[PDB]
Order: C-alpha cells, then sequence, then structure tokens
C-alpha cells in the first residue's frame, strides 16, 4: 500500500490568506495524484486530477504542483466556502489509497469556554449507570484538555468526549465529555470535578459538585 | 439530471451479508467505469472496489478481497456491490462514485472520481436494535454563568445510528449543540444535546427534548425541568 | 445476380467513438496503436513499448477477430436471405410473401449487426485502457515545458507522402457518378412500376436499390473522413512550427496525428471494399432492369 501523509494535519487561516497543503507519498507515484474537497454531511468533490489539472466548474484559485513524492495543493486567496477537509489520492499502483486529509478552519479571536457540569439524573441512577457530563461551550481554538477528578483523584480510562463542527455563526467549537462510572463506584465518592485547560483561560478553571448537594 | 442514488444499506451481524445498489441517470452508463468508496464514521476515505465500463476488469482493496463482489447492469443503469462475510471494521458510509472519463479525439479515463452519490450507511455489529433511554441534564442556579444557563439531554444506549434531537419541536434552534455520538464499550451509541439559554428564562419558559430513532421506531419527549 | 460478400455492413456503438468493421483490424484504434509504436521508436525514454506495445495490441486484435467470428452463423443467415430477395428466380422457389420475407431480412440483419457490437463490448474497455497506458507512458519523457517537436513534424512529412499515394478525386468522381446513376433509377422505378405489371423483378430492384443506398452513404462517410484527415495534417504542415511545447501539448499532438492517420488507413480499407460492393450491386440492378425491358411480349 502506497500511504499518503498530509501533514500539517490542520490549518487555521482566515479569508484572504493563502492555504498551501501538502501530500507526501511513500513510493513515487509520478504525477498521478488527485485532490478532493469534503464538507460535513456531503460527498467529496473532485478538485484536481493529475497534480495540476483543474476539474470543470471549480474556481481558478485552486492550483496544483509537485512531482514524484512531494505534492502541493494551493488556494491563492481563501473564500468562506473553501473551508473544509481536503484529501489526496493516488492512481499509480493498485490498492488505491487516500491521504489522511487536512481540515482548513476559520481563524478568529481566542475565546474562553463556558464550562458546565451536570450530576447524573435521578432516573438514570434508578437503573445502574451514572453519567456525569462536562460541557465546554463556544471556544476557540479547538485544542482543549478536559481532566476528570473524583475526590481530587486524577481519573483516566472511563471518560468519553465528543466535539462539534466549527460553528457557522461564531466559528467556535464545543465539547461534551461524559464520564460514566458504576452506581456502586459513584455512591462511594462524594466530590466530582471537571478541570478544563484552554489557551483562553489564565489558569485552568474547575467546575465541581458535591453528591446530593 | 446527472446523479447517483445509492440503495440497500442497513444493519447485519458479523458474518452476515448485504447488497448495495446504485442507480445512475443523466449520462450513458456504459461509457464510464464505476467505483465504491467508503468512509468510516469520523475517519477518512477508503477505496473499496472498481469496475470498468463493460465489466471487462474488476478490482478490490485487500481488506475485502474474497469477501466482496462488484457487478453492473448497463441495461438497468445500475451498479451493485455484494458484501459477504461482513466484519466490524466494515461499518462505514459507502459511496457510489463515477470514474472521470475524458472525451477527446479518443476516450480516456483516470482512476479518480468526478461524480458521487449521497451514500448509504452500513453498520455491522452483533448488538441488536435497542431504543434510546433519555435522561435530563437539568440546569441549576449554582452552575449558571453570568447570565446564561446550560441545560442538556443525554441520549444514552441506543442502536444503531442515527438519532435526531430537536428542542421545542423546532421552535428553539439557537444555542443548540447536538454532539456526535460515541460508540461505548457496550456496543451501544450515546450522545448529548445541550442548549445555552438565558438564566432569567428558566422559571418561565419550557424546554422539550424531542428524540427520534427510526431504526427502533421510538420517539421520546423529555421535559428538562430545573 | 447473387451477393457472395456482405462485408459492407458495419455498426458503431452508443459512444459514437468506436466503429466496428468486418475488415481487419475491425477497429480504427488498432491502426493508431500501430502508429504509437512508431512514435516510441524515436524516444529513448519509452523504447520499452516495442516489446510491451506489440504484446498488448496483438491480443486486442486477436480478440477482435474472435468476436466477429462468433457472428458468422448470423452473418450467413442474412447472406442467404438477401440472395432470395435479390434473385426473383431464387425467390419463386420459396412460398412466402415479399413483405413477410423482407421482415426476416430486417430482423436478422439487426441481429447480425447487433452481434458485431455485443461481442466487442469488453474490447471497448480494452481500447480505453491501452489509451491510458499510452498517455501515462508519455509522462516518462525527460521534458516538462521543453519537449521536442522534431519527431512530431517528421511524421507529418511522412504522412503527406503516404496520403498523396491515394487518388482522392478518383474516388470522388466515382461515387458522384454512381450516385447520380443510382437516384436516376430510384426516381425511375417509381414512375414506371405501374406500366409494367411485374412484381417479382421490380421488388427485387427496389430491395437491391435499398442496399445500394446504404453502401453509398458508407462510402461518402469514409470519403469525408479521409478528406478531413488529409486537409488537417496539410494545415499542420502549413501552420506554425514551434521547437518547444509543454508535455501535455505533445500528447495532444501524437494523439491528433495518430488518430488522423488511423482514420485514413481505416477509410482507405473500407472505401476499396465498398467500391467493389457498389459495382456488384449495380451489376445486379442493371441486368434485372434489362430483363424488365427485354421481354415486351
Amino acid at each position: 500500500e502506497i500511504v499518503l501523509t498530509q501533514s500539517p494535519a490542520t490549518l487555521s487561516l482566515s479569508p484572504g490568506d493563502r492555504a498551501t497543503l501538502s501530500c507526501r507519498a511513500s513510493q513515487s507515484v509520478t504525477t498521478f495524484l488527485a485532490w478532493y474537497q469534503q464538507k460535513p454531511g456531503q460527498a467529496p468533490r473532485l478538485l484536481i486530477y493529475d497534480v495540476s489539472n483543474r476539474a470543470t466548474g471549480i474556481p481558478a484559485r485552486f492550483s496544483g504542483s509537485g512531482s514524484g513524492t512531494d505534492f502541493t495543493l494551493t488556494i491563492s486567496s481563501l473564500e468562506p466556502e473553501d473551508f473544509a477537509v481536503y484529501y489526496c489520492q493516488q492512481r499509480s499502483n493498485w490498492g488505491l489509497t487516500f491521504g489522511g486529509g487536512t481540515k482548513v478552519e476559520i481563524k478568529r479571536t481566542v475565546a474562553a469556554p463556558s464550562v458546565f457540569i451536570f450530576p447524573p439524573s435521578d432516573e438514570q441512577l434508578k437503573s445502574g449507570t451514572a453519567s456525569v457530563v462536562c460541557l465546554l461551550n463556544n471556544f476557540y481554538p479547538r485544542e482543549a484538555k478536559v481532566q476528570w477528578k473524583v475526590d481530587n483523584a486524577l481519573q483516566s480510562g472511563n471518560s468519553q468526549e465528543s466535539v462539534t463542527e466549527q460553528d457557522s455563526k461564531d466559528s467556535t467549537y464545543s465539547l461534551s465529555s461524559t464520564l460514566t462510572l458504576s452506581k456502586a463506584d459513584y455512591e462511594k465518592h462524594k466530590v466530582y470535578a471537571c478541570e478544563v485547560t484552554h489557551q483562553g483561560l489564565s489558569s485552568p478553571v474547575t467546575k465541581s459538585f458535591n453528591r446530593g448537594e | 439530471e446527472v446523479q447517483l442514488v445509492e440503495s440497500g444499506g442497513g444493519l447485519v451481524k458479523p458474518g452476515g451479508s448485504l447488497r448495495l445498489s446504485c442507480e445512475a441517470s443523466g449520462f450513458l452508463f456504459s461509457s464510464y467505469s464505476m467505483n465504491w468508496v467508503r468512509q468510516a464514521p469520523g475517519k477518512g476515505l477508503e477505496w473499496v472496489s472498481s469496475i470498468t465500463g463493460y465489466s471487462s476488469e474488476v478490482f478490490y482493496t485487500d481488506s475485502v478481497k474474497g469477501r466482496f463482489t462488484v457487478s453492473r447492469d448497463n441495461s438497468k443503469n445500475s451498479l451493485y456491490l455484494q458484501m459477504d462475510s461482513l466484519r466490524a471494521e466494515d461499518t462505514a458510509v459507502y459511496y457510489c462514485a463515477r470514474a472521470l472519463t475524458i472525451f477527446g479525439v479518443v476516450i480516456t479515463d483516470y482512476w479518480f472520481f468526478d461524480l458521487w452519490g449521497r451514500g448509504t450507511l452500513v453498520t455491522v455489529s452483533s448488538a441488536s436494535t435497542k431504543g434510546p433511554s433519555v435522561f435530563p441534564l437539568a440546569p441549576s442556579s449554582k452552575s449558571t454563568s453570568g447570565g446564561t444557563a446550560a441545560l442538556g439531554c443525554l441520549v444514552k444506549d441506543y442502536f444503531p445510528e442515527p438519532v435526531t434531537v430537536s428542542w421545542n419541536s423546532g421552535a428553539l434552534t439557537s444555542g443548540v449543540h447536538t454532539f456526535p455520538a460515541v460508540l461505548q464499550s457496550s456496543g451501544l451509541y450515546s450522545l448529548s444535546s445541550v442548549v445555552t439559554v438565558p438564566s432569567s428564562s428558566l422559571g418561565t419558559q419550557t424546554y422539550i427534548c424531542n428524540v427520534n430513532h427510526k431504526p427502533s421506531n421510538t420517539k421520546v419527549d423529555k421535559k428538562v425541568e430545573p | 445476380n447473387t451477393t457472395d460478400n456482405i462485408d459492407y455492413f458495419d455498426i458503431s456503438d452508443e459512444s459514437n467513438y468506436y466503429l466496428i468493421s468486418q475488415l481487419r483490424p475491425h477497429f480504427s484504434n488498432i491502426y493508431f496503436f500501430d502508429e504509437f509504436k512508431r512514435y516510441a521508436s524515436y524516444h529513448t525514454e519509452i523504447k520499452r513499448y516495442e516489446d510491451i506495445h506489440k504484446t498488448k495490441v496483438n491480443s486486442l486484435l486477436n480478440e477482435a477477430s474472435r468476436a466477429i467470428g462468433i457472428c458468422n452463423r448470423a452473418k450467413n443467415t442474412v447472406k442467404g436471405l438477401i440472395n432470395i430477395l435479390e434473385n426473383p428466380q431464387k425467390f419463386k422457389t420459396q412460398r412466402e410473401s415479399y413483405d413477410v420475407k423482407l421482415r426476416q431480412y430486417e430482423e436478422k440483419k439487426e441481429a447480425f449487426r447487433g452481434c458485431l457490437l455485443n461481442k466487442n463490448r469488453k474490447n471497448l474497455d480494452q481500447i480505453k485502457k491501452i489509451n491510458n497506458e499510452i498517455r501515462d507512458l508519455l509522462e516518462k519523457l525527460k521534458c516538462s515545458q521543453d519537449c521536442q517537436t522534431n519527431v512530431y513534424f517528421d511524421m507529418i512529412k511522412i504522412y503527406l507522402v503516404d496520403f498523396k499515394k491515394m487518388p482522392y478525386e478518383n474516388y470522388d468522381t466515382f461515387i458522384k457518378q454512381y450516385k447520380n446513376s443510382y437516384l436516376s433509377g430510384v426516381d425511375m422505378i417509381r414512375k414506371i412500376e405501374k406500366q409494367i405489371d411485374n412484381p417479382v423483378t421490380i421488388n427485387a430492384i427496389k430491395f437491391t436499390q435499398k442496399e445500394m443506398g446504404y453502401i453509398i452513404d458508407r462510402f461518402e462517410y469514409h470519403l469525408q473522413k479521409v478528406k478531413h484527415s488529409i486537409d488537417q495534417v496539410t494545415a499542420l504542415s502549413d501552420g506554425v512550427k514551434p521547437k518547444q511545447v509543454t508535455k501535455n501539448r505533445l500528447k495532444e499532438y501524437y494523439f491528433n496525428i495518430g488518430n488522423y492517420y488511423s482514420i485514413f488507413k481505416f477509410g482507405k480499407d473500407s472505401l476499396n471494399m465498398l467500391n467493389k460492393a457498389l459495382i456488384h450491386k449495380e451489376k445486379i440492378v442493371h441486368n434485372l432492369l434489362g430483363e424488365l425491358f427485354g421481354h415486351l411480349e
């Protein structure tokens, strides 16, 4: 399999800037490389075929360059529509392989998240499971650390988090971490805290709650 | 109109089998090669297989070699994918893609994809269809911010994807963040839908959490009172 | 008054890119592939074709003749059906109407023509594949925006020498005279078929005139294409001649003059066949017209 690495894995630029994404191949694929564009909830869209040839209907700002193993997709001046994920693909050798894809995102001012913690509902504990939910609301950039503490004991291995797409109105992400422990383990400890760390915070804020309080 | 419409997706246990269809229209189906491209949830594009214009040659990716089979019926403008002995790692959205062919002084094509379809979801898991249980992530005056309060709705343990969660039957849409589902160790999916509202509105306005799970045919409306 | 050869029947597929002939090599694309093996001769970076090109195109041609050989059972079916409609003596032996037997000709003719296509459908993808392997092979040339045109115009000089070897006007005034003497008798039978109450010979003449039309338009079709081929490469010799072109323009070039020459060779092959077919059909109508005017008693 001819793998295609696309680092940088993500770009954060603004309209008017120039996005120059890369795709490197393990073996040489001559000039038989293509570029695609994919937005959330949509199918991919062919952008460029054989390194430098533009597809029909796509704007001229998309350029292509490269030969052998190192290739480059260039967007001269980005537009609000151009913000999506871009995959590279080779057709040289069989076992057609894609690249890891890199998402270009809108760069905005650093915004701190509104953090909230929810104790598990009384109806959920009436069954056997306990889910404490920590919500990080409307922050930028996406890079955020969500630490789970239970009686000030650093937890790991029992947390699950999910993140949204960059909002179309404020360009902010949002995370929802769900720490699901036993009912026996939940009633054993008393204090449950959510320690978040973000570049928009002077120091890591912490949202906590005491059981039955 | 030129389009590709996939069909036949669904859910089966490991070792089962499904057959995906694709009906093309708007162009001469016989002149183009056709492909299948799948995308795992939250992952990238993986090419599955390809077939030439008149089934002269067919190709597969190693992961499905010996398990899948491709066929086309140019009389019915249809592309088919027979998926036998399915595995867990086969859970993905499968796309019907058309090969980019050029009509110049001669006919030539590339092994790229110039036309795509909406795709269908294929889920392979031993878990059975289970309705979602919904719990209120109620807001409290202690967890409120300056003037905003956050209340949510945890859709726990359902199978399979997807769910649709709305608030007040569509009357409340701003400040809503329905998060992508996570596949738990139990094999069941779970997500949360939250909404940021004014803290002054909690004592007066009502918030209804509408969930709809079509594979299990369940519809739940959970009122999240503080 | 009997047709022993029906090689004039041809059919193209729905692409309108592939025209199947009964004469070898059945596909004009085969001649283009032969011309590319002469292009890889002059280029050192792609001399590997002389081994890889021959092994590839030879199997496509061998499968092309295999495909047309399958339809021989259906080929002879209408070869024996038009021998009944052409010969009134051979028609007077069977016991079915002319319209009922004429529908057997039409139904079994489309079966024969449709067979020539269906058996070659998997070869239609093989032509597209070799076209790709030819285009991708040209990427191995050690140029980018400095590709040499010397071999491109060397073939242009050779092609116009080969094109003057065919007398175009000899074919042109031939069909113009035969077409003028064809519609003459078509507009004629329709004006004298009521005076002589003979249905056997005049029905045979109208049928042999129907095929005479079809063969004629096949001749004028291939005549234009070799005329278009000759005129275009002539303008390439009288046009601008740059020393350096991009690698994509050179691929446009070989595919242009390569297809131009394949159309010439393909047209010249069928034009000579259609010539011998038109004269044979005209000898039939002439002598059955003499039988109509030779028995005034």
